[PDB]
């Protein structure tokens, strides 16, 4: 009677979750006003802005 | 005193605070559980919590704007009252006063109606669920069979045992790859019965 | 579009051509179609397409962007 | 230990929420009543479908489009704001309203 | 004069609560 | 007789009915003619009540007009509805996918009476759906039928209820008028008479009386006997006329002080102002007949009256006093008693005319509201009715009734019989009626007023028993919607022939005789103490002078389908119900042989079903063909009758027709000229005559399965034709536009061996499962590329293939030729949904043989699947070598009590082999009641025993005694009906003789290939992740909680956990299972199902700190 189709706005890939040869990562640290660290793992080749939303 | 002493002694034995009744930060359900799907044809479907969340967002932002502005208490407390009513309408729509409705005047299905009643995740997905590797047909009498045997039509059993027969007829090199095996099974070439 | 098109259908006695509303706006009928697309409110999922209240709308939508589970193992 | 969800259960205990537990659960603070753009059909910023909070919408796809490789993983992108990971985290990433 | 009490008693408590939303 | 080309079918009926069967579709055609205002309806209502000949459309317009301002200074007047002829013929409208229609015209006049200024136009009102010759509508190309409805009529309804404590007969009046308020006059345990109007309090009756102008002296003057009412008149403690009126107003209206003008106007509004209360003509007639207010005055002034109110009060109080009859002042006496709502004088029949009239009324009110509000906004004396009138809500109301309403059912046509009996159906649910949960058990029963007005046998057997029922044969619908029934009017023991239609109330008044009473050949009775039905559903014995109504015939209580079962009076009602229910699920075969023994009502049910071409004027056939017949009339004119060769029915069966005449014959007006789907020489035929035997055979027919010979498959005895329609279309996507090409993604030229130059396959190309029918490929846009795919594409050197294929392919197990390919295009100026460019439809027509798994059934509800089709040689045979064709089982007859099949089988053998009663020494003793020319008959000649006056068992034994031999001197079937069967497998004869004979069995449309489906891994749901359900797609089976209980009670934990984790929910584990199966490794351990994670996230969302505990 009523059978439809549809998809969410997004596509799906199919890879392998290797966990060794990842991109080189710099870990950056930010801080709020009330002493709250928020560790931000960036790339190693990445500019670090002085401010960041947490 | 006894009827109060139930919950009083419960809080006494508990290490839990009695601060749980008030709330400062409503949590947000992840967006896959409230899908923003669209159909082939530009028609968009949501699951009715987005309207309630949007309403609470509007009231909260307006109250924050008024409290940084500095306003008389009639305005501020009316805004607080409608914010409180909005949060109540989010958590259980239809308990107190009137349920918030929308187009067609159906009340909006709140969070609690995803558990309450016969359409929640305690009955409606816990009665039963459809399974794969299934099938059904009509039955006839098989009076030459032994007791542990039963018949099966081939056009059903071929569909039932499809991955097993894919593996076996790759292992006998009738089709060198899985896609070739699938097309051979779909075209129903005569080797599949002796494999089956 | 809504007010003027309502005026034009009332004077016509029927809802006019997209070319007619377009030349009323002196734009293209496909632009009128785009306005028709953007103006339509999103449907909900909680209304029951069954005759009684038995099933939500989302129980009849297949997945158009899922994995067929043969190409994945093939990959 | 209901974080990585091991397949060994002993008890299931229900308690009572606190504001600190809620803000510890959350991955941001939604502050705009915006869901999608009317034309490009892409999610908005700091809304109900904010990708910066509720993860990306495609598998290891950052929002601007620079980092698109599985070699990138768990790397937040300063230009678009999102962290590169699978689109399955939209099932279980929590936000909170302030 | 036989049935008024319960209907009036329910009706007054029904009309008291519902008229005080905002 | 009385149909000229009828086959000669001798009958066993002793009686001779006076009245032939009516036209079986006058429950529909007459109702729609009443709505339209046909000339034929006009003259018929002229000869049956010409005081008010008025169509329904004229009545609704007369009710609406005039429409005016609030100042009364201008007037808008409606008059004179009018129809022209149609816009398109029937078959062309069916093929080109629109609605059968006709234009509608009225004479709408606007006057501005500020000085008197009329303006009259002829306003086009819209396209109006109309009913064909058969009695169905055609909506959007498909075919639809409106099913009649049973509601209870407006009017008064007294009763009494007892108290458990006081044991008082609580006499309660209820008036439930159409679109009005409610009021009641009730007596409680106290001696108090309420007037508790519309869910309010029991005020004294004198309060309403003094409101209407009846003070206490007038009350006691009119009522010198109502001691209970004068007890209230002492108990009332409130006196005064306007004091009573203001008391009524202040009790009625909270929030307002009692003001006299509002007190007057609200009472007038609820009682005499017709806008917010108007009981209809039916309710007005009901009240005027119940209380006897008027004498011969027709229906006018359809509001209340104080005379009616005080007569109601008098009737109630005298009923509670214990009066049995009473004359109202100025009126005749009436019996005084209670009422039951299931009595069939109080459940009228809202047919198609009434339903459409209500729809047009509810549309026209919404139209005229806009008109009345828009005339204010328009200027004065500068407007016209063309500017005034907006017919959009009327046409929207019509289309939203024809769609989206369960009373506009889809037309159900497996065969002419089911097509006929889908009309003449009386439902009970729907809008304005009660649902199935509200269906209390005293509405599904058989009230004994049903005798002749609704068949008690036929009903759907599911959870709808008794709600949906069919009409009787001879019934007829009143102008008010009541159900009449013919009766002979016997006078003084002499049976006349003035056939008098009666309703349920007059049937309760008088004394009704029985159908087969022994009349003495001139009118006189024979026995003095005859059978009689009485008022209370009693069966008595009366001297033959109180009899005034004899039945027209037997079988008056029975439906159309249940008048075709032979020997119905020997069967139980359960199996008769199942037989008449599965007589509407046959399939049209390709040979369609008429049954050897049936009832005489098979010819009429075929020529009245409309699916047989019937010549209209007497003449001589000039030229026949396979597709058109040119009958030459007497005077010059000719006429050609086109056929419909292999058109698809609504359920997927063919609808072929074929002529049955020659090029030189003379036909008369009314003769059958062309057989339809399930017809042979005019009469109905649903199955074949198959030789049967009733022994159990080696376990292949256990618990009523059925075995069959192979001669049925070889000779195509049971071979239906099915036609399936597949549809695909080309919309516009975001990434471009889809197209229909030969060229596709990388599939070889082998699959392009049949596709034409522009997509779809050629006509006649035999297809198999899964082949391409339409080649369509969609613009998928461009996505990113994996490096591995990049390397493989660099290796092989191929097209990027930037488009994705979506080709229409034939689903599983379907095959056969291709009949027709209908193609619609948006470019080709056709009606399409927006965005769709080309719409195509392919018809695939497999010819389906009989096979095991199919369902066969006799006429008496002895169904059963087909067990094992044996080869022809090892199937038992008589002494002549003729093998039998189907072997039933004998354990299924005595425990179900349907020995009609055994009597039918014996008569089938007698009618096949032919008889001749040896009248050497005159007529034998059993053949006294037998007619002439049933004494002897040729072999393979047909008979007909009617339903409730059939052949007796003595006549059956007497016929079985003399059954003239086949070719040699050989009576294969001896006096008992049995025969001596050899065995084809072993070779020795069976030691005991076995019943044989010629049964008649059909083929049922619940074939196996519709039903069998499997699913390995297919599509999935979106919001949840369970697999899909349904046989159109793959679909997986529901695993209910009872099966969960079964697995738990067995103790298999792992199978239950597997069925609830990795086959339905665990989306990341399903593919791991699939690849482990394909590679050949062990099945991995299951993970956490997704439903549990959904529940966990919901509980975290509801501010519940849910945590798991390890230790
Ligand atoms: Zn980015």
């Amino acid at each position: 009677d009523r059978v439809l189709r549809g998809s969410r706005l997004g596509a799906v890939s199919y890879e392998t979750d290797r966990n060794h040869d990842l991109a080189p990562r710099q870990i950056a640290r930010y801080r709020t006003d009330n002493g709250e660290e928020f560790e931000v793992p960036f790339a190693d080749d990445a500019e670090i802005p002085g401010t960041w939303l947490c | 005193a006894l009827k109060r002493l139930k919950v009083v002694a419960a809080f006494q034995q508990s290490g839990n605070s009695p601060m749980g009744m008030v709330l400062d930060a409503v949590p947000v359900i992840p967006p896959e559980l409230r899908p923003m799907v669209q159909l082939d044809g530009g028609r968009f479907a949501t699951s009715d919590l987005n309207d309630l969340y949007r309403r609470v967002i509007n009231r909260n932002n307006r109250l924050k704007r008024l409290i940084d502005l500095g306003a008389p208490e009639i305005i501020v407390n009316n805004e607080k009252r409608m914010l409180q009513e909005s949060v109540d309408a989010l958590f259980d729509n239809g308990r107190r006063g009137r349920p918030v409705t929308g187009p067609g005047n159906r009340p909006l299905k709140s969070l609690s109606d995803l558990l309450k009643g016969k359409q929640g995740r305690f009955r409606q997905n816990l009665l039963g669920k459809r399974v794969d590797y299934s099938g059904r047909s009509v039955i006839v009498v098989g009076p030459q069979l032994k007791l542990h045997q039963c018949g099966l039509p081939k056009l059903m059993a071929l569909e039932l045992f499809k991955p097993f027969v894919m593996k076996r007829l790759v292992d006998l090199n009738h089709a060198q790859n899985i896609k070739s095996a699938k097309r051979m099974v779909e075209r129903q070439r005569p080797q599949v019965w002796d494999v089956l | 579009l809504g007010r003027i098109q309502r005026e034009l259908l009332q004077d016509l006695g029927r809802e006019p051509t997209p070319e007619e509303l377009a030349k009323e706006m002196d734009i293209t009928p496909e632009k009128v179609l785009e306005i028709q697309q953007y103006a339509r409110e999103p449907i909900s999922l909680d209304q029951t397409i069954g005759d009684e209240g038995d099933s939500q709308l989302g129980d009849f939508i297949e997945d158009s962007e899922a994995v067929v589970a043969v190409d994945a193992v093939s990959f | 230990g209901a974080m990585l969800d091991v397949n060994f259960f002993d008890e299931l205990r229900i308690g009572l929420a606190t504001a600190e537990d809620i803000r510890q659960w959350s991955y941001g603070e939604v502050k705009k009543p915006e869901t999608i753009n009317y034309r490009t059909l892409k999610p908005e910023k700091d809304g109900l479908f904010c990708e910066k909070i509720f993860g990306p919408t495609r598998d290891w796809e950052c929002y601007c489009g620079k980092y698109k490789r599985v070699r990138f993983k768990g790397i937040i992108c300063e230009r678009c704001g999102v962290e590169v990971t699978r689109a399955k985290v939209r099932r279980e990433r929590m936000g909170h309203i302030e | 004069e036989d049935e008024s009490e319960a209907l009036r008693q329910a009706r007054k408590d029904a009309e008291l609560t519902a008229s005080a939303d905002s | 007789n009385s149909v000229p080309g009828a086959p000669n079918r001798v009958s066993f009926a002793k009686l001779r009915e006076p009245l032939e069967v009516p036209g079986l579709l006058d429950v529909q055609t007459d109702s729609f003619e009443w709505l339209i205002g046909s000339p034929r309806w006009r003259e018929s209502a002229a000869e049956r009540g010409d005081v008010n000949p008025v169509g329904g459309l004229e009545e609704v317009l007369y009710e609406l007009s005039p429409i005016e301002d609030f100042s009364g200074s201008m007037s808008l007047s409606f008059s004179d509805p009018r129809f022209d002829d149609v816009k398109a013929p029937v078959d062309e409208c069916k093929d080109k996918d629109m609605t059968y229609a006709a234009p509608l015209f009225v004479t709408a006049e606007f006057i501005n009476n500020n000085t008197g200024e009329i303006k009259s136009q002829t306003v086009f009102m819209g396209d109006f759906p109309m009913m064909t010759e058969k009695g169905t509508f055609i909506i959007n190309g498909t075919e639809r039928v409106v099913v009649s409805q049973l509601v209870r009529s407006p009017g008064v309804y007294f009763d009494e209820t007892i108290d458990k404590s006081t044991d008082k007969t609580l006499h309660s009046v209820k008036v439930i008028p159409s679109r009005g308020a409610w009021l009641e006059f009730d007596v409680d345990k106290r001696d108090t008479v309420g007037v508790r109007i519309d869910r309010k309090r029991r005020q004294p009756v004198t309060v309403l009386l003094k409101a209407l102008g009846w003070t206490s002296e007038q009350i006691v003057e009119r009522f010198g006997f109502s001691e209970i009412m004068r007890s209230t008149l002492e108990k009332d403690n409130t006196v005064g006329t306007d004091e009573a009126l203001l008391d009524i107003y202040r009790k009625l209206r909270p929030g307002e002080p009692p003001t006299k003008e509002s007190a007057q106007t609200l009472l007038e509004n609820l009682f005499f102002k017709e806008k917010r209360y108007d009981l209809a003509r039916v309710g007005r007639y009901k009240v005027n007949k119940k209380l006897g207010l008027h004498v011969g005055e027709p229906i006018t002034s359809s509001t209340l009256t104080e005379e009616d109110v005080v007569a109601t009060i008098e009737y109630l109080v005298r009923l509670h006093e214990g009066q049995t009859t009473m004359t109202v002042p100025g009126g005749v006496e009436v019996p005084v008693e209670t009422d039951d709502i299931d009595h069939f004088g109080n459940r009228r029949l809202r047919t198609v005319g009434e339903l459409i009239q209500n729809q047009i009324r509810v549309g026209m009110s919404r139209m005229e509201r806009v008109v009345r509000e828009r005339m204010t906004t328009q200027d004065v004396e500068a407007i016209t009715p063309q500017t005034l009138i907006n017919i959009r809500p009327v046409v929207a109301a019509i289309k939203e009734f024809f769609g989206t309403s369960q009373l506009s059912q889809f037309m159900d046509q497996n065969n002419p019989l089911s097509g006929l009996t889908h009309k003449r159906r009386l439902s009970a649910l729907g809008p304005g009626g009660l649902s199935r949960e509200r269906a209390g058990l005293e509405v599904r029963d058989v009230h004994p007023s049903h005798y002749g007005r609704m068949c008690p046998i036929e009903t759907p057997e599911g959870p709808n028993i008794g709600l949906i029922g069919s009409l009787s044969v001879y019934a007829r619908v009143n102008p008010f919607g009541f159900i009449e029934t013919p009766y002979r009017k016997v006078v003084d023991g002499v049976v006349s022939d003035e056939i008098v239609y009666l309703t349920a109330d007059e049937e309760d008044r008088h004394v009704v005789a029985q159908a087969n009473s022994p009349i003495d050949a001139d009118g006189r009775f024979v026995e003095p103490r005859v059978l009689v039905r009485r008022k209370a559903g009693e069966v008595e014995y009366v001297p033959s002078s109180e009899v005034d109504y004899m039945d027209v015939s037997p079988r008056q209580m029975v439906s159309v389908a249940t008048a075709m079962i032979p020997f119905l009076e020997h069967d139980d009602a359960n199996r008769a119900l199942m037989g008449a229910n599965m007589q509407r699920q046959a399939v049209p075969l390709v040979r369609s042989e008429a049954p050897l023994v049936g009832t005489g009502m098979e010819l009429r049910a075929a020529i009245d079903a409309g699916d047989v071409v019937v010549a209209e004027e007497s003449g001589v056939i000039e030229e026949v063909s396979a597709d058109y017949i040119t009958v030459m009339h007497d005077n010059g004119t000719r006429r050609t009758y086109r056929m419909r060769k292999f058109a698809r029915s609504n359920h997927g069966t063919c609808a072929n027709q074929c002529p049955i005449v020659d090029a030189g014959d003379r036909v008369e007006a009314g003769q059958v000229i062309a057989d339809g789907p399930c017809t042979d020489d005019g009469e109905m035929a649903l199955g074949k005559n198959l030789l049967v035997a009733i022994m159990p055979w080696e376990g292949h027919n256990y618990e009523d399965a059925i075995i069959l010979s192979n001669r049925l498959v070889e000779e195509d005895v049971l071979t239906s034709i099915h036609i399936e329609e597949h549809e695909i279309d080309a919309r516009d996507t975001k990434l471009g536009a889809e197209e229909i090409t030969r060229d596709i993604p990388n599939i070889s030229d082998e699959v392009l061996a049949d596709l034409d130059e522009r997509g779809i396959v050629r006509i006649g190309a035999e297809v198999r499962d899964g082949d391409i029918l339409v080649g369509k490929v969609t613009p998928k846009g461009e996505t990113e590329l994996t490096p591995e795919e990049r390397l493989l594409r660099a290796i092989f050197g191929e097209k990027a293939r930037e488009v994705r294929d979506t080709s229409l392919k034939v689903p599983h197990g379907e095959s056969g030729k291709v009949i027709g390919i209908r193609v619609f295009s948006r470019e080709d100026e056709d009606e399409l949904p927006a965005g769709v460019n080309e719409l195509v439809r392919v018809y695939v027509a497999q010819k389906r043989k009989i096979s095991d798994g199919d369902k066969l059934a006799g006429r008496h509800g002895n169904k059963g699947v087909i067990g094992k089709i044996l080869p022809v040689e090892d199937m038992p045979f008589l002494a002549d070598g003729t093998p039998v064709d189907i072997i039933l089982n004998t354990h299924g007859v005595p425990r179900r009590m349907n020995i009609g099949q055994i009597l039918e089988t014996h008569l089938g053998w007698c009618a096949h082999s032919g008889w001749k009663v040896d009248a050497a020494k005159g007529v034998p003793d059993w053949a006294a009641r037998l007619p002439d020319e049933l004494l002897e008959a040729q072999p393979n000649a047909i008979v007909s025993t009617p339903v409730f006056d059939g052949a007796q068992e003595a006549e059956l034994q007497g016929l079985l005694s003399c059954t003239l031999p086949n070719r040699d001197g050989d009576v294969l079937v001896d006096a008992d009906g049995k025969a001596m069967l050899f065995d084809g497998r072993s070779g020795e004869p069976f030691p005991y003789p076995v019943t044989v004979g010629y049964m008649y069995i059909m083929k049922l449309h619940h074939l196996v290939d519709d039903k069998i489906h499997a699913r390995s891994t297919g599509p999935y749901s979106m919001i949840t992740q369970q697999p899909l359900g349904g046989k159109a797609q793959f679909g997986g089976q529901r695993f209910g909680e009872m099966e969960c209980w079964a697995m738990q009670a067995y103790g298999a934990a792992y199978t239950l956990q597997e069925l609830l984790t990795i086959k339905s929910d665990d989306t990341v584990g399903r593919v791991k299972v699939y690849e482990a199966i394909v590679k050949g490794e062990n099945i991995p351990e299951p993970g956490i199902p997704e439903s549990f994670k959904v529940l966990l996230k919901e509980l975290q969302s509801l501010c519940l700190n849910v945590e798991v505990l390890s230790s």
